[PDB]
């Protein structure tokens, strides 16, 4: 608890991110499940 | 944000069935009118034969 509070700040944003069931969340499920080309290489 | 995204999403699929059900009473509504249309042109080819 006292080492640090920077912690709530990334719980905060991951909570109010997926809030959007549109871009949003179906980034989110297809990273955690698994120049677009350069995209695709870059993420594999 | 949780309980509005899950209302709206509703309400959009309430438009989709609204849209739906209005697009078919129009489509409706005007093969009705072209049914009555065609039924008078005939009748009145008739008439004038």
């Amino acid at each position: 608890l006292q080492w640090g509070k920077y912690q709530t700040f990334g719980v905060d944003i991951l909570a109010k991110l997926f809030s959007l069931e549109k871009p949003n969340l179906n980034y989110f499920k297809s990273i955690l499940l698994n120049n677009n080309h350069k995209d695709k290489k870059l993420l594999r | 944000l949780y309980k509005n995204h899950e209302l709206l999403k509703l309400e959009r699929k309430k438009t989709e069935a609204v849209a739906r059900l209005k697009s078919m009473n129009k489509s409706a509504i005007n093969q009705y009118n072209r049914r009555q249309d065609k039924k008078n042109k005939r009748l009145k080819f008739g008439h004038r034969l």
